[PDB]
């Protein structure tokens, strides 16, 4: 579950060579279907995760 | 030589012990409002492609 009640169970262990890797390198650890957004309206997660991406590379922490 | 009903008094005084109100100053906080979280100065990237 995240903070913000999107609770859902563990499907797959996607193997770390068929993730989709981004141009920095990286590889996500989870994989997060888009479709829970629209109606549970959670806009809070897609800020969570700008906020932390942004402390991560800054070195910061926000609240 | 007994005690007699007299006449009725004509008025009533009450007393009561009370202070005044101050001027209205309203300072609602020490340091006031929410202040808005903000950009530390400069920063710079702290990450480059490879190339």
């Amino acid at each position: 579950a995240s903070r913000h009640g999107q609770k859902g169970i563990l499907s797959r262990l996607w193997p770390a060579e068929d993730m989709p890797f981004t141009e920095s390198g990286m590889v996500p650890d989870i994989l997060f279907n888009p479709h829970g957004f629209p109606s549970r309206m959670t806009i809070g997660m897609l800020i969570e995760s700008m906020a932390g991406k942004s402390a991560a590379l800054h070195g910061l922490c926000h609240d | 030589g007994g005690l007699t009903c007299a006449s009725a008094p004509q008025g009533t005084l009450r007393i009561l012990e009370g202070p005044q109100q101050s001027l209205s100053g309203s300072p609602l906080q020490p340091i006031p409002a929410s202040p808005p979280p903000q950009i530390p100065p400069g920063l710079r990237p702290r990450f480059c492609a490879f190339g």
